[PDB]
């Protein structure tokens, strides 16, 4: 933690993946100009990194049912995390998870610290003083795949975390998904 | 004494600029307890970024950071105003 | 499984000291040969497939490694995708590839196996592979459903203030001399009859000095382990050990306990032995009568 | 003689306003006039509210609005009679009427749920004129064997058409796109569905899209079909994997595979490559004659997995047309029915296989070379023949001609249009000859009001009455006026959005002549005009210019629409539009809908002078008796090809 490196205390993981989100309804209360009238809005994006489409339906007793178009906001980032939760798992049986490493930097492959979180509900690699970590290198334009095998040991809905940061840069990114226990 | 030598001079402006900010670092990243996750998320990475980048003497990563923090600094202010 | 068959055989390579073979036996369980079907492979960290022997893999027909993988250098293949053309319903189709350790780790995660037709995707099959765990399997402590991690270690110089300071910790709840009746084994988990001598710090646990208490323990520690019964033993460990409702508890033999065996009453008399026969009755004594200082 | 007519819609609608024309001809000085609705058959009164005058100032054209309540009243047709009754003269008209109050549009936040995720939907409702309205509504939650299991009852009053709404996905239960219903309370008939599928899955991180060089495959295409697959994240990035493709036959909804066609090829910089081939699928199923299978369709599912084994997609461009011809050919924008002697615009309809419209097209008919004419942007070619004053019907055939196919590669059609069949065979006839583009509200179109008859009583017509259907409705109802010797009057349409999506126009002139005959000409032209929202809606980015946000991050978002207008918003990881991109809402989904409940039934004219009107969605009675075959069915003609 004065490494050429974030230190995991620090890493924020994003954590709010709605599938969708922004289920508002403003009005156009606005002084119209040249019959148009225009809203700024204020809107926190949110954590997940994908893109978003906006859509929009305008009523107006005067002018009717509207349509607005799709609208593209991608939200993007140069490193993250994927972490590719399946849907549904099983107490007590032993799969794969992978988190895919995307690395988007032009030129100049990354070293990254990353780091599965230690859960009391798994019986991952991980131990509430012993940490799990790989310094691992993805090329540039390109993912490096970093899986990690645990077991789910309690039932209902349970939270993977995974956590990286990069050497030299001061980059780093944390990501909180949680999947579905089951049980047999 | 007399006086610096150019690298003298703007380094040691550069680094009493950066700390100026690392001081009332704590201030910032307490007011983002109220703020909307990114906030904090962004002010932890950025404040580390400084006191590595402070101690590294180096002018590069010194202003780059000195920057960074500059940024989300006022990125907390925006924010605290549309609530008052 | 059911629908794909999976033996996942890893052994070393006779004739570096590290690297070793990795041998993937599939069927696939209907009356056709499956069509096109996924290798899905990830190596034991730091571990990973010899260049050599992958182009020799895909060269050949029936399979296909896409080029993309190739390339990487042998060392930035930490997973990999083998495309099958088919997998016989008849027997076995094995395969097998030279893999190799490059890097010095302590505690290697184990690899996977993972295999489907492109069609459908549930219908797959995952064995694990570890050179020492037996199986893949992970290190667990069940009984009937209920499970707990047991992937720590086994236990852990020895001096009374040692022990009376590792022994006064938070999870310090329970500390007894016990005597080893029964020492049963399975396949599974191996455990343990012991019988309290003397409740030296009483716990959650409404024990009698005199009645006995099961513990247990992971089938992969019986190295650090020992046990001749009618041996004494020196034990302590903390509350989230205890298996089940009571008062028909269980301990857990895990990281948080610690473990030394008693010696006995002519046993003591040696002069290598006393070094610590001392430092056991002082404890016991100061256990007693004080408790700990915090 | 003077002579009163009344002009309505086809039928009616509860509710809601209508207008229905009053006519005073060759009548003098100011004509009181009083018009009346009753149930049929009896007397119940519902509408007598009304009174109005025609006066000579206004050339005796009368403006009548009206509102039929919804009262204590099935299976069979219910009707009314309106009684207008000019001084003393009183004629009236029996009409058909629907219960239908207009419409109905729901929206869910996402394509597809996972048991456990809410679903939240609204309900817009409207009338015909797709204004918003506040009725009451019933919403029905059918599972996906068709059992509601659940409903509510709301009114969408001074809430301005919008209904918010959500339901809690139990834990367990069936998958299977569902379904979500509802009815206006008055009219429980008239349902409106959408749907939503309920299934597992994680989201996708990029999406797959696959797709024929060629919209279709032609049979004698030696190549095969050829298909270029294609990955990208949804952060906008090209992907690197390997991809399993294979094809199939459809027939009606029964699909082969063709198990042999399996290709396993490398996606590279976000693409690749692959191709079923001819001798390929033949064979595959038993190559039994190429030809026959025309008509039938192709296939392909691709599935893509990332070379780091995370994540898989699969995705399938469905029906692709076996065609022996690249195009089609359509004849129903253009009427059935010309005037002898008159030049006949011919709307040809020009699709791809698939449906689309095929632009820049060329084409031309039987006859004459010389002719040629392109498609516009809208699968639309205007071309004009002068038709011969001969009573024999005119069969027209066209044919494509585009260079590089051959003569067999092209595709015809043929169509047949019959004579206007004139009072007394006369020969008297009237044609609105509109230049053809793609008109927009703004822009202003020219309608040629074009004379056919002996110079006779040419002196006598004096102004040609018009009128405008739109949503089907009465829009704007008016008079050209003419000068003796005039066989061609223009008239200024200035074209605002009122008209959108599409509108009718009859013009009709009235006279006595021939031997004391009272006589009535006239003709129907239908105008699709350019579709678009009414107002306007947008939603653009608020930082003018910026890098990509970050997770997290504060965005400012622009919204420029109508003013006082109300705005619903929701964002939708696209990644969901991956596992499901149906049932979506769409302004063109509601113009489909706007049309398809067109009363009218006809591209333009009418086989006599009462039929222009019972075509476009018009009744026409007068006092001299001269009216239009009632209306007693609430659809068009059933489709007789
Ligand atoms: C076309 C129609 O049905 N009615 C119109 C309407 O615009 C209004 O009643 C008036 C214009 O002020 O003239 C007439």
């Amino acid at each position: 933690l004065d490494e050429d490196i974030i230190a995991e205390e620090n890493i924020v993981s994003r954590s709010e993946f709605p599938e969708s989100w922004l289920w508002n309804v403003e009005d156009l209360k606005e002084p119209p100009k040249n019959g148009i009238s225009t809203k700024l809005m204020n809107i926190f994006l949110k954590d997940s990194i994908t893109t978003w489409e906006i859509l929009a339906v305008s009523m107006s007793d005067k002018k009717g049912i509207c349509v607005a178009d799709p609208f593209e906001v991608t939200v993007m980032q140069d490193f993250f995390i994927d972490l590719r939760l399946p849907y549904s798992v099983v107490r007590n049986e032993q799969v794969e998870i992978r988190a895919v490493l995307y690395n988007y930097r032009q030129n100049q492959e990354l070293k990254v610290r990353v780091e599965l979180l230690h859960n009391p509900a798994f019986c991952s690699l991980a131990t509430t003083k012993r940490r799990h970590q790989q310094t691992v290198t993805i090329p540039p334009k390109s993912s490096l795949s970093v899986p990690y095998v645990i077991v789910p040991l309690k039932t209902g809905l349970q939270e993977v975390e995974v956590k990286a940061a990069v050497y030299h840069h001061f980059i780093s990114d944390g990501v909180r998904k949680s999947l579905k226990v089951v049980p047999e | 004494t007399s006086l610096p030598t150019s690298n003298e001079y703007q380094n040691e402006k550069l680094a009493n600029e950066l700390k100026s900010l690392l001081d009332e670092l704590n201030v910032n990243e307490l007011a983002t307890g109220s703020l909307n996750t990114y906030y904090k998320r962004t002010i932890k990475i950025s404040g580390q970024k400084a006191m590595y980048a402070l101690k590294s003497k180096d002018f590069k990563k010194m202003s780059e950071a000195k920057y960074q923090l500059q940024k989300i600094y006022n990125e907390i202010d925006e924010a605290l105003k549309s609530k008052y | 499984c059911n629908k794909f068959d999976l033996k996942v055989t890893i052994k070393p390579a006779p004739e570096a000291k590290n690297t070793m073979i990795l041998e993937i036996c599939t069927r696939y369980r209907g009356d056709q040969d499956a069509t096109m079907s996924i290798l899905d492979i990830s190596m034991m960290t730091g571990f990973a497939p010899d260049t050599d022997d992958l182009k020799q893999l895909a060269n050949g027909v029936d399979r296909y490694i896409s080029k993309y993988e190739l390339d990487k250098a042998f060392s930035d293949r930490n997973t990999l995708i083998i495309y099958l053309d088919k997998v016989s319903h008849s027997e076995d189709d094995c395969l097998a590839f030279k893999v190799h350790q490059y890097f010095n780790v302590e505690l290697i995660q184990p690899g996977a196996v993972k295999v489907y037709a492109y069609y459908n995707l549930e219908e797959s099959c995952t064995r694990f592979y570890h050179p020492e765990k037996e199986d893949g399997k992970l290190n667990k402590l069940c009984r009937d459903e209920l499970c707990r991690c047991a992937e720590e270690n086994c236990f852990i110089k020895v001096t009374l203030e040692e022990r009376l300071d590792k022994a006064c910790e938070p999870g310090v709840d329970y500390v007894y001399k016990t005597r080893l009746v029964k020492v049963q084994l399975s396949n599974d988990f191996d455990e343990y009859i012991m019988a309290i001598e003397q409740t030296i710090k009483s716990g959650s646990d409404e024990v009698q000095v005199g009645q006995q208490r099961t513990f247990i323990s992971p089938i992969k520690c019986r190295e650090a382990l020992k046990l001749e019964e009618k041996k004494h033993y020196l034990m302590w460990g903390l509350s989230s050990d205890f298996w089940g409702e009571k008062p028909n508890l269980s301990y857990i033999i895990g990281k948080d306990t610690w473990v030394e065996h008693w010696p006995e009453e002519d046993e003591c008399q040696d002069e290598e032995n006393q070094k610590q026969c001392q430092d056991l009755g002082a404890f016991t004594e100061s256990m007693v009568v004080f408790g700990c200082p915090n | 003689s003077p002579m009163y007519s009344i002009i309505t819609p086809n039928i009616l609608r509860l509710e809601s306003e209508e207008t229905m024309v009053l006519e005073a001809h060759d009548a003098q000085g100011d004509v009181p006039v009083t018009v009346t609705v009753h149930d049929f058959p009896g007397k119940k009164l519902v509408l007598s509210s009304e009174k109005t005058v025609l006066t000579p100032a206004t050339n005796h054209m009368g403006n009548v609005t009206f509102t039929i309540p919804a009262n204590r009243e099935k299976g069979r047709n219910k009707f009314v009679t309106v009684q207008a009754t000019f001084g003393t003269q009183v004629v009236e008209k029996v009409v058909l009427v629907s219960l239908q109050s207009g419409y109905l549009f729901i929206q869910t936040d996402k394509t597809i749920y996972t048991p456990g995720s809410t679903v939240l939907y609204r309900i817009f409702t409207v009338n015909h004129k797709l204004l918003p309205v506040g009725r009451t509504v019933m919403v029905n939650i059918e599972n996906p064997e068709g059992i509601p299991v659940k409903q509510d009852s709301l009114s969408s009053q001074n809430q301005l058409g919008v209904l918010p709404l959500s339901w809690d996905i139990p834990e367990l239960v069936n998958m299977g796109q569902w379904k979500i219903r509802a009815y206006y309370e008055n009219s429980p008939q008239q349902v409106f569905s959408t749907e939503f599928e309920v299934k597992e899955y994680v989201l996708p991180s990029f999406e797959v899209i696959v797709e024929p060089t060629e919209k279709f495959y032609y049979i004698y295409n030696e190549k095969g079909l050829e298909v270029t697959i294609t990955a990208r994240f949804l952060y906008g990035k090209k992907v690197e994997g390997t991809a399993f493709v294979i094809f199939g036959i459809q027939d009606g909804e029964q699909r082969i595979s063709l198990p042999e066609s399996l290709k396993r090829i490398p996606i590279e910089d976000g693409s690749g490559e692959v191709v079923l081939s001819r001798k390929v699928l033949l064979d595959g199923v038993q190559n039994p004659r190429a030809e026959d299978l025309v008509g039938k369709s192709l296939y392909v599912s691709a599935t893509v997995i990332l070379h780091s084994g995370s994540d898989m997609v699969q995705a399938e461009r469905s029906g692709i047309p076996i065609v022996t011809s690249p195009y089609q050919i359509h004849f129903t924008k253009t009427p059935k029915y010309f005037k002898p002697g008159m030049p006949f615009d011919l709307m040809v309809f020009v699709t791809n296989p698939d449906g689309s419209p095929a632009y820049r097209v060329p084409v031309a008919v039987q006859g004459e070379d010389t002719v040629q004419s392109l498609t516009q942007g809208d699968g639309v070619a205007k071309l004009s023949i002068n038709t011969h004053p001969s009573q024999k019907p005119l069969s027209i055939t066209v044919r494509t001609k585009k260079q590089e196919l051959s003569e067999a590669e092209q595709a015809t059609r043929t169509m047949q249009a019959l004579p206007y069949s004139t009072v007394g065979n006369s020969n008297n006839y009237l044609h609105l000859s509109v230049l053809r583009t793609e008109l927009r509200p703004g822009e202003t179109l020219n309608v040629n009001f074009l004379l056919r008859m002996d110079r006779a009583h040419e002196a006598k017509i004096r102004y040609y009455t018009y009128l405008i259907m739109n949503k089907g409705r009465l829009l704007k109802a008016g008079r050209q006026v003419r000068e003796p010797g005039q066989d061609l009057v223009v008239l200024p349409l200035s074209i605002t959005t009122d008209f959108i999506p599409s509108f009718r126009l009859v013009a009709y002139y009235t006279l006595i002549g021939a031997s004391g005959q009272r006589e009535v000409v006239a003709d129907s032209v239908w105008v699709d005009v350019k579709d678009s929202c009414v107002g306007s809606l947008v939603v653009k980015s608020g930082q003018s210019e910026d890098r990509q946000p970050v997770p997290g991050q504060q965005m400012t978002l622009k919204i420029e629409g109508d003013h006082g207008a109300r705005v619903v918003l929701v964002a939708v990881d696209k990644g969901v539009f991956v596992l499901n991109k149906k049932n979506k809402l769409t302004q063109s989904k509601i113009w489909d809908v706007v049309e398809k409940a067109d009363i009218g039934c006809t591209p333009g004219s009418g086989k006599d002078y009462a039929g222009v009107f019972s075509d476009a969605g018009l009744t026409f009675t007068s006092s001299s008796g001269q009216q239009t075959a009632q209306r007693a069915e609430l659809q068009c003609p059933q489709p007789a090809a």
